[PDB]
């Protein structure tokens, strides 16, 4: 154990509430200028760091049902991302006061004469209407809370008495159900607080699309973070360059899953252009929107698909981050794409409230994920692959 | 020895001088009954009566 | 008679040598096939190959 | 250890390398006049389904693919129902074969040959099925990109020219990562044949191995690029197999999240083939020692893992039918729940996400007659997505002038009936044959599990 | 006519230790034929991997940029047809049949370019003429060098197999 | 240039099946039995659909003259693997006989099923019963004097469409 660990984990938790909370302070300061602008901005960030934040938990999930050496390595990680949805249903407060506000800015289905015009948004408010939205919302996050709660007491539990089946039967028998009522609360959440936003326009995938980005975001985040804790010597063990490879291959295989949910939710729609379906795509692919089509393709799949394929800079640890950063930085373009041309949707525009918005919920999710790992050892001394991490490091 | 040293020519001319003749072969074919002016007789003076 | 009538300037011949069989195409055929193309006109490539032209 | 106790729950008692090839090498050259029975009175039954499969498309091609009893609304039956049905059950004969290899799991190992040899001959019964449901097959050459005297070719926007692309590319690697994992095996059963005319079999069939540094690396990097081309390609060929429904704009069928819920029925009903295939695999030739009762116990958790994924797509796409305030898809929840087929939409929710839901508990999964009766009704259930999916969306459509029924003839009966013919006319010319575990890869766990004991 | 000197090893625990003390004995010809793949036998040998993978990129990078461009050929050069009110280069509906011959181009060169990187349509190699090898593919494991380097005569070598762990040095023969 | 389209005036169709009759003498459309009508593989190219809207003892009935509507942006043309579906530049769906190789997929994505399939060798069916091959390639002599020369006469396994007589239209 280093024993920088803890101040900078403490510096950084600092840091990020004063970044994170200034541009919160530039946010809804910049809020009084444009109102509408704001929670068409705040709704873009909020997605990227709800998603940051569930894919953490949705991982963790994972790991607790397979025996992977990788994510023993992100078990704090993905358990100082989980427990930052206690800060995802407190920042989802915005999202929850402008559906009781009437100003109809974030869901056009709050406007009682979109509903009164558009037959086909009125048969949707026995669902979208916000008594019921937002008695959903809080359903979702008890049950988000709830399973990353169980999920940290009893895996606190396990660095204070011990590894035993009495506690690793534990996790499967929370974790095996878990991912089931986490993607069916997930896509209530996305018909929810991303789709309704396009409320004439249903699908199917459409969450799907986000749940096979919160595996690139936190596989992404698991590099990222095994590489500044590297950098900076805070590691409690060196990185086996064999789970690198295994971590590389997650980023891998859940890029091609990405576009593979996100082609084929593309490939359905354009095939049968209903214009029940085609509204979605045809606001997201004309005046601007089709630039950052173009981009999903090339600069999100296939300059990530022929880098993320040999070995070398996959098997390297400074060579995958810069495929990691670059994978966040191509992946807060898409949720621009999915989120953003919901409002506005003919033209492409961006403003400053898109990019500090996302600094705003960024430092305060970054934040609150550093303030989780001064709470772990960051290692789980006490489980069952802890003695095989303590192999592949003498080769 | 199972499958003594003469066959080595035979396993070696079988990828490297079969197939490409195979391959002539279907390509022939190909080329007779579904390319050709032979099987749609053109110069072939059809007998009247 | 998909390539001669996606590219018909490269047979057609005037409406007076039809008829003529002794009619060899000239050296300059095209700029002249392409000239009778406009003259007598003669449909684009895209009209003339969907199969309503042929195979009723 | 951690990890010794995981690999010790795959062998069991004391096992050699001689010991274990033994035991997959008595499967295999047990003479003929010296072979046990089941397999005669297998292969004259699978033959007899086989006449049963040779006839029907006899009679199919002769007098016409209108014998079947689709009509004009409901114009994809038995045909494509069970073609989806097949090719969704070799998928998860290389999730074992390919997608578990890139995990480096060892559980795969010895239900590899019984899910590699499983896709093929659920491919090549499959794959009959895009060959002769067309009215005109003699002319499904037209469906290939050739150069020809026609300036005619394929139309490349169909989702079934795709399954052209998909299946052919489905069936030929299968049957090229199963020869090349056949390679280093069939060298040893050459090697224990002490008789040349079987041996002469083997040692032609394997090209001359030798083992070999060179030519064990190069083998792996071939096989883990392999595993790693055969996993994208199985999460796309059932859902190439699955865009010929979603490209369609009929309402049961234009959902988006067809290409992921069909590949989780596809590792849904073939993982339950694999079971029902393995269960008397153990208790007819004793391989109580490789295919030890973990093997079922994680069988089963992934099937459970891939059957709440088509319990979602259940929900989803009966949440996005009313979630759509289309009158079409409205009533798509009321013609499943309601209407002429309305039993076949509760005999899907019973036989999928109503008994195969006991797969939480071990008590139901350990217990093989249990866990065959729970795999049992998954390849009756997922026949009936299938047809809940082709059946129920194509009989009432947009149009009420045009609602059908398809209640089907013994031609659709006796094709997909004596499909099982061919599908165990090859299976048990597998068993006998080839072997149904690759002996070299065992020998790599038993291998593994002796590494990991020396490590104390 | 002379290829042998090869030694007989019970388990692979002893064989990839005494392989890469052949290393460090200087021969450069020489293989490990065994039943299974042992973890660090190429890296005793000293293979350095194999340029196998890049035929398979290689092949695979003309199978996607060959069937894309197929699909495009036929529909915006050869016969464009107006089917559906579709546009000409459709360029999705071209993705999954140009994904299909990436996977069918790549694992033609993986195992078509492993069998050609392996001389393995080879059949009378001449290592199976050995007292054992019967064994060879089923529990023993076999360190052979050949006559290739400059360093192999029947004597410096014997003697030196010998310092190893064997079972039974013999000499095959071509 | 030539863009084709149709007007039916449903408020004055008696649904005197005219028009039924008609296309059938003139596109060589052939009769099915009543086995094969009771399997829903008539081959009619325009049919008109009763509705009965209302009271169950006095309803309205409304007759809609359904054929196949030569749509633009055409479903049935996009899932034809030989594409033996095309469009004309005149606008017209263009369904080509000798192209079609049998997948029913074009009528399963056809919203209106205004597709109709050659199952067996629909021909002459009245004088020989369809489930035989004994007589599938040979045709009553006197009865092919009744079709018409413009219009081809189909196999036993292509499928069949409205194609707005284009054999008059050419
Ligand atoms: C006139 C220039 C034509 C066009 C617009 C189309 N076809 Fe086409 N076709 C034409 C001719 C002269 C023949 C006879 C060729 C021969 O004798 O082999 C054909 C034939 C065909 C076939 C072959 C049928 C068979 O061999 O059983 C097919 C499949 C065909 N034609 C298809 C086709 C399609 C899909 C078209 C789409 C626009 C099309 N044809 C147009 C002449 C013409
Ligand atoms: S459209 Fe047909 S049914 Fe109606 S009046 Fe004319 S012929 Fe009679
Ligand atoms: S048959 Fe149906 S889908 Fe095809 S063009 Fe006519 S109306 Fe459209
Ligand atoms: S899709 Fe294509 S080939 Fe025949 S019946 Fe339907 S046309």
């Amino acid at each position: 154990e280093p024993a920088a660990l803890r101040p900078a984990l403490g510096r950084l938790q600092q840091v990020a509430l004063i970044v994170g909370g200034v541009a919160m302070l530039l946010a809804v300061a910049g809020a009084f200028l444009g109102a509408a602008q704001f929670f068409h901005s705040y709704i873009f960030a909020y997605f990227f760091w709800m998603a940051l934040s569930l894919g953490g938990l949705l991982v963790l999930m994972i790991n607790h049902l397979t025996q992977g050496v990788w994510g023993l390595m992100l078990r704090r990680l993905l358990e100082a991302a989980a427990l930052t949805l206690p800060l995802m249903a407190i920042l989802f407060l915005p999202i929850a006061a402008e559906t009781l506000m009437g100003t109809h800015y974030l869901f056009p289905w709050t406007n009682p004469e979109v509903v009164a015009n558009d037959e086909v948004v009125a048969l949707k408010t026995p669902y979208l209407n916000v008594p019921f939205f937002l008695a959903r919302a809080v359903i979702y996050f008890v049950l988000f809370i709830g399973m990353a709660y169980l999920l940290r007491q009893w895996s606190l539990e396990e660095d204070a008495k011990g590894f035993s089946d009495d506690l690793r039967g534990r996790f499967q028998r929370l974790s095996g159900p878990g991912i089931v009522v986490l993607v069916m609360a997930w896509t209530f959440a996305a018909t929810d607080w991303g789709m309704s936003l396009e409320p004439e326009w249903f699908s199917s995938m459409y969450p799907v699309t986000y749940i096979a980005s919160m595996l690139i975001l936190t596989f992404g985040g698991g590099i990222i973070a095994l590489a500044v804790l590297k950098s900076r010597n805070l590691l409690p063990f060196g990185i086996p360059v064999d789970r690198l490879h295994d971590l590389g291959k997650f980023l891998f295989a859940f890029v091609a899953v990405w576009a593979y949910v996100n082609f084929s939710e593309y490939l359905i729609i354009w095939s049968g252009n209903v214009p029940e379906l085609t509204p979605w795509h045809g606001h997201r692919s004309a005046g601007g929107w089709e630039i950052l089509g173009i981009v999903m393709i090339f600069g999100h799949f296939l300059l990530p698909f022929m880098l993320l394929l040999s070995r070398f800079a996959k098997r390297r640890l400074a060579n995958l981050t810069a495929i990691a950063i670059y994978l966040y930085l191509i992946e807060i373009v898409w949720y621009f794409w999915k989120i953003m041309p919901a409002f506005h949707p003919d033209g492409f525009h961006i403003h400053w409230l898109d990019l500090v918005t996302l600094i705003a919920i960024g430092g305060l999710w970054l934040g609150v994920f550093a303030w989780n790992l001064q709470r772990a050892p960051l290692l789980a001394p006490n489980d069952y692959r802890v003695p095989l991490l303590r192999r592949q490091e003498a080769s | 020895q199972v499958f003594d040293r003469r066959a080595n020519t035979l396993a070696r001319v079988s990828i490297f001088a079969g197939i490409p003749l195979v391959l002539a072969i279907l390509g022939g074919v190909w080329w007779l009954f579904g390319w050709s002016d032979w099987h749609r007789d053109v110069g072939v003076e059809i007998p009247q009566p | 008679c998909l390539d001669c009538h996606r590219n018909p300037e490269k047979y057609v011949r005037p409406r007076e040598e039809v008829f003529n069989m002794a009619w060899t195409p000239p050296p300059n055929q095209l700029e002249v096939g392409r000239r009778l193309v406009q003259e007598y006109e003669i449909r684009s490539s895209w009209e003339l190959t969907n199969c309503a032209i042929c195979h009723r | 250890s951690a990890y010794g106790k995981m690999l010790e729950e795959l062998l069991g008692p004391k096992q050699t390398y001689e010991s274990v090839t033994r035991t997959i090498g008595d499967i295999v050259l047990t003479p003929i006049r010296k072979t046990p029975w089941g397999w005669p009175v297998g292969f004259v039954i699978a033959a007899l389904g086989l006449l049963m499969y040779l006839f029907s498309l006899a009679v199919l091609f002769t007098v016409g693919v209108g014998v079947w009893g689709i009509n004009i609304p409901v114009a994809w039956g038995f045909d494509i129902i069970n073609f989806v049905w097949w090719i969704g059950i070799g998928h998860a004969g290389t999730l074992i074969s390919a997608i578990l290899l890139l995990f480096r799991q060892d559980w795969r190992t010895s239900i590899n040959r019984a899910a590699e040899a499983m896709t093929i001959f659920a491919v090549a019964c499959a794959g009959i099925y895009p060959l002769v449901h067309t009215g005109r097959p003699w002319l499904d050459y037209w469906m290939l990109p050739y150069p020809g005297t026609l300036g005619m070719w394929p139309q490349f926007r169909s989702a079934l020219e795709w399954d052209v692309f998909a299946i052919s590319t489905y069936a030929t690697v299968s049957i090229l990562f199963w020869y090349l994992g056949l390679i280093p095996d069939l060298a040893s059963l050459r090697d224990r044949a002490t008789n040349i005319w079987v041996k002469r079999f083997y040692g032609f069939l394997a090209l001359g191995w030798r083992g070999g540094a060179r030519d064990w690396n190069r083998y792996e990097v071939a096989s883990l690029i392999l595993a790693g081309l055969s996993t994208p390609l199985v999460l796309s060929v059932h859902s190439i197999i699955s865009l010929d429904f979603a490209i369609s704009q009929l309402p049961g069928w234009h959902v988006t999240v067809f290409p992921p819920y069909f590949v989780a029925g596809a590792v849904y009903c073939g993982f339950a083939m694999v079971i029902l295939l393995l269960v008397p695999l153990r208790r007819w030739y004793k391989l109580h020692d490789l295919i030890t009762i973990k093997h079922f116990d994680l069988m089963g958790k992934v099937m459970l893992a891939s059957g709440l994924v088509v319990a979602y797509g259940y929900f989803a796409e009966i949440f996005y039918a009313w979630y759509s305030a289309n009158i079409y898809e409205y009533f798509l929840i009321t013609n499943r729940t309601m209407g002429p087929y309305a039993w076949s939409y509760w005999a899907l929710i019973v036989l999928n996400v109503a008994i195969p839901q006991l797969l939480w508990f071990k008590r139901f999964r350990v217990s093989l007659p249990w866990l065959f009766f729970i795999s049992i009704c998954i390849n009756i259930g997922m026949w009936f997505e299938r047809w809940v999916i082709i059946v129920l969306s194509l009989h009432r459509d947009f149009l009420p002038s045009s609602w059908g029924y398809y209640t089907p003839s013994v031609w659709d009966i006796s094709l997909y009936a004596g499909s099982f013919g061919w599908f165990f006319f090859l299976f048990f010319l597998f068993i006998r044959l080839l072997p149904a575990i690759s002996i070299f890869e065992v020998r790599d766990l038993v291998h593994k599990t002796e590494t990991e004991k020396a490590l104390a | 006519t002379l290829y042998g000197l090869m030694a007989e090893f019970d388990d692979a625990e002893a064989l990839l230790a005494a392989a890469e003390k052949t290393r460090d004995a200087g021969y450069k010809q020489f293989e490990a034929y065994t039943p299974m793949p042992i973890h660090g036998l190429d890296e005793a040998v000293g293979y350095r991997g194999t340029r196998l993978p890049w035929v398979i990129f290689g092949a695979g990078l003309l199978g996607a940029s060959g069937m894309f461009a197929l699909q495009t050929w036929i529909n915006l050069v050869e016969y464009p047809l107006n089917i559906g009110g579709r546009p000409l280069f459709s360029w999705p509906a071209f993705i999954p049949a140009t994904f299909e011959g990436m996977v069918l181009l790549s694992a033609f060169a993986a195992v078509f370019g492993m069998i050609a990187a392996c001389g393995l349509p080879r059949p009378y190699h001449p290592v199976f003429n050995a007292p054992n090898f019967e064994r060879a593919s089923v529990d023993r494991f076999f360190l052979c060098i050949e006559a290739a380097d400059p360093k192999f005569e029947l004597k410096q070598t014997r003697q030196f197999l010998e310092s190893l762990g064997p079972l039974a040095v013999s000499t095959v023969d071509n | 240039g030539y863009k084709w389209g149709m007007s039916i005036d449903l408020n004055v169709c008696n649904s005197c099946n005219a028009c039924v009759v008609a296309c059938q003498s003139e596109n060589n459309i052939p009769v099915v039995g009543k086995d094969e009508v009771w399997l829903g593989r008539e081959m009619h190219w325009i049919r008109i659909d009763q509705y009965y809207v209302g009271d169950e003892h006095t309803p309205n009935v409304y007759n809609m003259v359904m054929l196949c509507q030569q749509c633009e942006h055409a479903p049935c043309e996009i899932v034809c693997p030989v594409a033996a579906t095309v469009h004309d530049a005149e606008g017209l769906n263009n369904m080509v006989y000798n192209r079609c190789v049998g997948t029913k997929y074009c009528s399963n994505n056809c919203p209106y099923k205004v597709r109709r399939f050659n199952f067996l060798q629909y021909q002459d069916v009245p004088y020989r019963s369809p489930i035989d091959a004994s007589t599938e390639n040979d045709s009553i002599p006197v009865l092919k004097m009744m079709r018409n020369p413009d219009v081809t006469v189909r196999a036993r396994g292509v499928m069949e469409k409205c194609t707005f007589c284009v054999q008059r239209i050419n």
